[PDB]
């Protein structure tokens, strides 16, 4: 519905222009909500006080003649603005000239009247708490405007996205006080405007607080919008915050709705909000599959407004970036369209586009159950090396997890043998089970796929492991060496399971009767088939309807032993007896395939918010604790340096 | 038990780092706190250096995931461009080592003794190509000539006369040139820098006796 | 282009050695310009000048990251699509990349889906057949690759339909009959909804095209009687008046290129095998044209065996005489030379065995274990005894094991 | 474009002291197929006179710089531009971080 309301929201606004036309010749059909503000930046910069203010110093020449006379023998006092710096190098670390130091709040408290906030937040060292800061304001009595304020709160919510998940209650704590006493701040003028209640809005969202965020600040603003006509415009920036609060908080009916309101009220919309509603909509998706997969919108309705959404964005003009990328692979796999990913990546690097390693993420992910891709993921992870990328466990268990799903066994082979053995890292047991079930179900296995997974197994016990999924690769390694006829491996890793203390099972018995059935050349007889039937007596483990198969396969490999024969009788009658008691026999269920999505593979990485820019210009104020007379003493110079100096031995 | 991987004191020196700063977050007068952050953010330099040059796979890898792009970089200009920033690997031990034939080839990375080539001429020889990713500007530079070049051809086959008085005033003035001879002063490739004597007494036409790293 | 005419004048497929050095100068500048700007036009002439005069450039991967670079562009043509493919196609020798072929496949898509939407309001179905003719180039030499969504595609297109008036050449017309006819045997093996029409109208393109009787090239052949195969197989529904003009299309054509290679000798043994049973369906032989492409590979069968013993014969050559031996439809000269062919490819495998056996304890690794390196073993022995075990079948399915033992 | 600055070392003796430092010294090698990236550890050779202060080679490329290349190719600077440098006067270069209206 997002088009139509898109193309209504044109017409209407085409049709009003044309009235006013009339009443008081193409203009846009939606209406801009940064023009204004980058104007005003252009004639601000343009202004002659500014102008003059940031100029270059003043040459030898201008100021004079050579030198010696006070006043004109220097340049005088040269001003810079640092978003824009007509210099480079702002800084320094000369001796005289150390400017470093005039960066910090205190001297800019003097001129606090004049203060813009939000260049103070950005460029100024040694910075209280935003809750000091606003307490410092308030009692220099500056008339704080909505700009200010706003600067004040996000200052807060890049303090509250610093800190650990553990530890941002106290911050919106801190950021909720703040409010108040913006609010209840009658001298000096202090205005709470629409952009400090998306500001708010944000801080709610970075913590994690829906019910706190959306119900609260988001109606304090909506309230404060419609009581005051024009006075509390709802900019581009407010809904944005309410996108990002939905996305943080998983809710997509209340993104939707709040897109929608955005398009309909005849105001372009911006490329992180296109991003964000096309992430709204891979969530959805993401749903309705899990609902799909146990057994509410149409997976056909829902595909058609992704598809609106993506073509939105180049409807309102808005270029697309890695994130937008990144939002519409997402949505395309949650929504099973593997061609317009494809697509998608070649729009990307047609123009101008830096992938990321999430996009080749997604792009390995969408072709998950699609045959005949194999060279396209080789040469993927080929062409992964020119772009400056290099590929992660991630990315390697997407592989394995496509190698696993079409039962190749060939191309994760290949893979591990020419991409994975120069990375040299640490394997993961979901990588090292997805690589032993596909070289398991693939078609014509070799015994370099063994050998493979004998190193993985081996590399991934001496790494170390939080996961447990030791009695699954160990079944598919016992799988593998039945279809390969390895019954020496197969037993082997017995004690490898009795070590780990796993308990045996019927499956992995079944595939040791297997081994034993199709390795009639290597080595195996009547005597391995007695020692392997001799386990469901002695360790009472059920028998199968497998195990039954594959002990008379045994049988008539190598022959008829009394006690095997036995064995069969009875397990005949165990069979028949099970049969009577339920309706259908019982078999070994195969070991099922993980399919997560990418952004759930239990990534190795918990948060770095570090900055090196605030590291190099040294804010919050670090110490170094430097030498002081050791390096500048050098002796008297009175004679030259000779060995054992001046006077070698003294005898006092 | 591993515990001591350059890996692994990379990112142990990185979580410190972030604790450090998230602790003067919330007590930004904490003067004991602010130098044992330094101390640890140069720790992590070191660390971060040393595992860029013995294993860049994992250094890389750790950038790209914790968006730390900038994390080594050079302080001031002053020293960098007296190479000190570089400098630091090879009095660090860590000057080769890479591996060259992994990721590159080495045969056009070395020059010729015997014929005095370049490695540019050695590669060039081989077929081999090293060029770095250009950027637009770059690009700009080696596409542009052909351009101006055309240009100037279509002007002088499409404009005859302004052209030729083009072209005949330029001859005048190079011939009537005070310095047309060749001799030893018009052979110095830097005028004002050899025979600054001149400067300002008799020649006023350089305002200074230094232009280049000469 | 300059390089590729004096290769072509040249007596023999490539040029002196003096020219080396001109090739090392090409290369070094296909390298500077791939980091170098570079646009659409210049890079299909570069493909263009490689594919006319066989190069493979040093890096070669510059070039197809540009090519991705380029595909997707706004300004692509499906002309352009069709000449870069062809080019890359005739380069990789049907190892095309494969993140090149998709992007390709994504476009024409995209193409043949704004024709669609395009066309039916325009319409003028000849000045739109101008663009309809590129597409369809393109969908057959993405076809001639080898994509993998061809039938897909082929569907899609005839669903367009908007190529119809016969207006195409005679060539596009046999090759969208071929793709009409895979598509539908694709068709009616998953959804067999659509296949009927499209076995019909590749039937009565096919009818279309043999009606003129023509001599035609051996690849227009080859894919005319295959199409011609898999269309009775999927529809088996035939008339005696297309029967009598196949009949006299059989006769009239012939082997117009005596040029050989074991490269194709597989093609040519696919193809005499589908002209032989064709031929027996239909119930009149056309002796002259098998027996030419017959005698066209003996010689090769000749030459590979008696010229060269010692150098190992062709592993496809191997192949090829072991699916020609078992027919039953084919000269006692071809049977002889398969088998000749054959034991020499015997007695090469079991010199391989024992050398093999012989160097074995070159490749023994200690930290394996005793079954590991046993099947490492086996299955080395293992891949030269069903080899041999293969050739040991195929000669028993036919009397010259008396020659084999004779030689 | 084609050139490469290079920054080398060389020994000073004081006899007095009877020590020995390193000084620094650039000069403006060249590099024809723009291979040099900055932080390449580069051997430089005497050549003819290549331009007004271009007088040296790069004879050969003793150690890449892997990262800078990574950067390029992933379409960043080699070398991130240092956040220091050269003061523009004596005067202390202070901010300015006032409004438009102030």
């Amino acid at each position: 519905r997002l088009a139509a309301a898109a193309v209504k929201a044109a017409e209407w606004y085409a049709a009003e222009n044309r009235r006013k036309q009339k009443g008081g010749c193409t203009a846009p059909l939606w209406f801009d909500d940064t023009e204004q503000n980058l104007l005003a930046r252009e004639q601000h910069v343009r202004s002659p006080a500014y102008r003059e203010l940031h100029r270059p110093a003043l040459t030898n020449a201008a100021m004079g003649l050579y030198g010696g006379e006070p006043g004109f023998e220097k340049a005088h006092r040269v001003w810079v603005d640092p978003d824009r710096p007509h210099i480079k190098h702002i800084y320094n670390q000369t001796a005289l000239a150390r400017n470093l130091r005039y960066a910090r709040y205190g001297y800019f408290k003097r001129d606090m009247h004049l203060l813009d906030v939000d260049k103070l937040v950005r460029h100024a060292r040694l910075l209280p708490t935003p809750g000091r800061l606003l307490t410092d304001f308030l009692y220099q009595r500056v008339p704080l405007p909505d700009k200010s304020c706003a600067a004040l709160i996000r200052y807060q919510r890049q303090q509250i996205e610093m800190l650990e998940v553990w530890g941002r209650h106290a911050s919106f704590q801190c950021a909720v006080e703040m409010f108040e006493r913006m609010i209840v701040t009658n001298i000096p003028p202090v205005e709470v405007g629409v952009e400090t209640h998306g500001e708010m809005v944000l801080c709610a969202a970075a913590c994690g607080k829906w019910e706190e965020g959306w119900n609260v600040y988001a109606n304090r603003a909506r309230e404060l919008e419609k009581e005051s006509p024009e006075s509390f415009i709802l900019n581009t920036f407010f809904f944005d915050a309410l996108l990002t609060l939905c996305v943080a908080a998983g809710r997509v009916s209340e993104g939707i709705d709040t897109l929608e309101e955005v398009i309909k009220r005849n105001l372009r919309p911006r490329g992180t909000m296109l991003n964000k509603a096309m992430i709204l909509y891979s969530i959805l998706g993401e749903q309705m599959s899990k609902h799909e997969a146990s057994r509410l919108c149409e997976p056909e309705e829902v595909e058609k407004m992704g598809l609106e959404v993506w073509s939105l964005f180049d409807f309102y003009q808005l270029p697309r970036t890695t994130a937008s990328i990144e939002a519409y692979m997402r949505m395309c796999c949650a929504f099973n369209k593997p061609t317009l990913v494809l697509k998608a990546q070649g729009f990307a690097d047609a123009s101008d586009i830096r992938l990321s390693i999430e996009c080749f993420h997604w792009l390995v992910y969408a072709i998950r159950g699609v045959a005949g891709f194999g060279d396209y993921v080789m040469d993927v992870l080929s062409q992964l090396r020119p772009r400056g990328l290099t590929p992660d466990f991630v990315l390697f268990t997407l592989s394995f997890m496509y190698c696993a799903l079409q039962r190749d066994g060939e191309l994760a082979l290949a893979i591990f043998d020419q991409h994975f053995v120069h990375q040299n890292m640490n394997p993961t047991p979901e990588m090292v089970l997805l690589f032993i079930q596909a070289c398991s179900n693939c078609e014509e296995p070799t015994a370099v796929m063994l050998e493979r997974s004998e190193t993985l197994i081996k590399r991934l016990e001496a790494v170390g492991s939080s996961v447990d999924l030791i009695s699954p690769i160990y079944d598919q390694f016992l799988e593998l060496c039945a279809h390969l006829g390895a019954v020496a491996s197969g037993f082997s890793a017995l004690k490898r399971i009795v070590g780990f203390g796993k308990p045996l099972t019927t499956r992995m018995i079944n595939s040791l009767l297997l081994a034993n059935s199709n390795a009639i050349s290597s080595n195996g007889s009547l005597s391995m088939t007695e020692e392997l039937v001799g386990f469901f007596t002695l360790l009472k483990i059920r028998p199968n309807a497998d195990t039954e198969i594959c002990v008379n396969l045994c049988r008539d490999a190598f022959g008829e032993s009394p006690v095997v024969n036995d064995f069969i009788k009875v397990i005949g009658e165990s069979l028949q007896g099970d049969s009577e008691k339920g309706e259908a026999p019982q078999y070994d269920e195969d070991i099922p395939v993980i399919q997560v999505p990418p952004h759930e593979l239990r990534q190795l990485r918990t948060e770095w918010k570090l900055s090196p820019r605030d590291i190099v210009l040294r804010r919050f104020g670090q110490h170094t604790k430097p030498p002081g007379k050791a390096a500048l003493d050098v002796g008297s110079m009175r004679g030259s340096v000779i060995p054992f100096g001046r006077s070698p031995g003294e005898q006092l | 038990f591993d515990t001591t991987s350059p890996a692994v004191l990379a990112v142990k020196r990185a979580l410190k780092c972030r604790v450090l700063r998230n602790h003067l977050l919330t007590n930004p007068h904490n003067n004991i706190i602010k130098t044992v952050l330094a101390n640890t953010e140069r720790k992590l330099n070191h660390a971060l250096r040393r595992l860029r040059k013995v294993d860049f796979k994992k250094y890389w890898e750790i950038i790209r995931d914790h968006d730390v792009q900038d994390i080594l970089q050079p302080p001031n200009l002053v020293t960098y461009r007296q190479g000190s920033y570089w400098k630091y690997d090879w009095n660090a031990g860590l000057a080769i080592s890479t591996n060259l034939a992994d990721v590159m080839d080495p045969r056009g990375l070395n020059g010729c003794v015997e014929t005095g080539r370049s490695r540019s001429e050695v590669a060039r020889d081989l077929g081999l190509s090293y060029t770095r990713p250009l950027h637009e500007n770059e690009k700009k530079q080696l596409s542009h000539q052909a351009v101006y070049y055309e240009r100037l051809a279509k002007f002088k086959m499409e404009q005859p006369e302004a052209a030729r008085a083009m072209e005949r005033e330029r001859f005048v003035r190079k011939f009537s040139g005070m310095f047309v001879k060749m001799d030893i002063r018009s052979g110095a490739p830097d005028f004002p820098s050899t025979y600054r004597r001149l400067l300002g007494t008799k020649v006023v036409r350089w305002a200074s006796k230094r232009h280049g790293p000469n | 282009p300059l390089l590729s005419r004096m290769r072509r004048e040249s007596p023999n497929g490539a040029l002196d050695a003096r020219f080396d050095r001109v090739f090392n100068a090409i290369d070094t500048a296909i390298g500077a310009a791939m980091r170098h700007n570079c646009t659409l036009d210049e890079l299909l002439d570069l493909a263009e000048g490689l594919a006319a005069c066989e190069m493979v450039p040093s890096a070669l991967k510059q070039v197809e990251m540009v090519l991705i670079r380029s595909v997707m562009m706004h300004e692509c043509s499906p002309m352009h699509l069709r000449r870069m493919l062809q080019a890359m196609f005739t380069l990789m020798r049907t190892s095309v990349p494969q993140v090149l072929l998709q992007s390709v496949a994504s476009r024409v898509a995209d193409y043949i889906k704004e024709a669609s939407h395009m066309d039916s309001s325009s319409s003028e179905k000849v000045k739109n057949h101008e663009e309809c003719e590129q597409l369809l180039e393109l969908l057959v030499v993405l076809g001639k690759c080898g994509y993998g969504a061809l039938p897909g595609l082929v569907t899609i297109y005839w669903e367009a339909q908007l190529i119809d008036s016969m207006q195409l050449n005679p060539r596009l017309r046999c090759s969208y009959a071929s793709l009409l006819a895979s598509a539908a045997f694709a068709l009616k093996k998953h959804d067999k909804r659509a296949w009927e029409g499209l076995a019909d109208e590749s039937h009565r393109l096919f009818m279309e095209y043999t009606r003129c009787n023509k001599e035609n090239d051996i690849g227009r052949f080859a894919e005319c009687v295959t199409g011609l195969a898999v269309l009775t197989q999927i529809k088996d529904n035939t008339n005696s008046s297309d029967v009598a003009f196949l009949k006299e299309y059989l006769s009239a054509t012939s082997l117009e290129l005596k040029s050989c290679e074991v490269i194709r000798v597989q093609e040519l043994t696919d193809l005499l095998g589908r002209t032989l049973e064709w031929s027996e369906a239909l119930g009149v032989v056309a002796p002259d044209v098998v027996i030419q492409l017959e005698k066209a590979l003996f010689v090769m069968l000749e030459n590979v065996s008696h010229t060269a013993p010692g150098v190992g014969i062709p592993d496809e050559l191997v192949t090829a005489a072991c699916c020609l031996v078992d027919m039953s439809s084919a000269s006692l000269e071809l049977r002889k030379a398969a088998a000749g062919v054959v034991g020499g490819a015997i007695v090469h495998a079991e010199e391989a065995l024992e050398t093999l056996r012989s160097g074995a304890p070159t490749q023994v690794r200690p930290g394996h274990s005793f079954d590991v390196a046993a099947l490492a073993s086996a299955e080395r022995e293992n891949v030269y005894k069903n080899s041999i075990l293969q050739y040991c079948a195929a000669l028993q399915r036919s009397g010259m094991s008396t020659h084999v033992e004779e030689l | 474009l084609k050139t490469a600055v290079v920054a080398t070392n060389h020994m000073v003796y004081y006899p007095k002291f009877n020590q020995r430092v390193s000084r620094t010294k650039r000069f403006f090698a060249h590099d024809e197929d723009l291979a040099c990236v900055e932080g390449d550890l580069v051997h430089i050779k005497q050549c003819r006179k290549i331009s007004k202060y271009k007088h040296y080679y790069v004879f050969s490329i003793l150690e890449p710089n892997v990262e800078g290349r990574e950067r390029l190719k992933l379409g960043l600077k080699a070398v991130p531009p240092p956040l220091f440098g050269y003061p523009v006067s004596r005067r202390i270069v202070k901010l300015n971080l006032t409004s438009t209206e102030g």
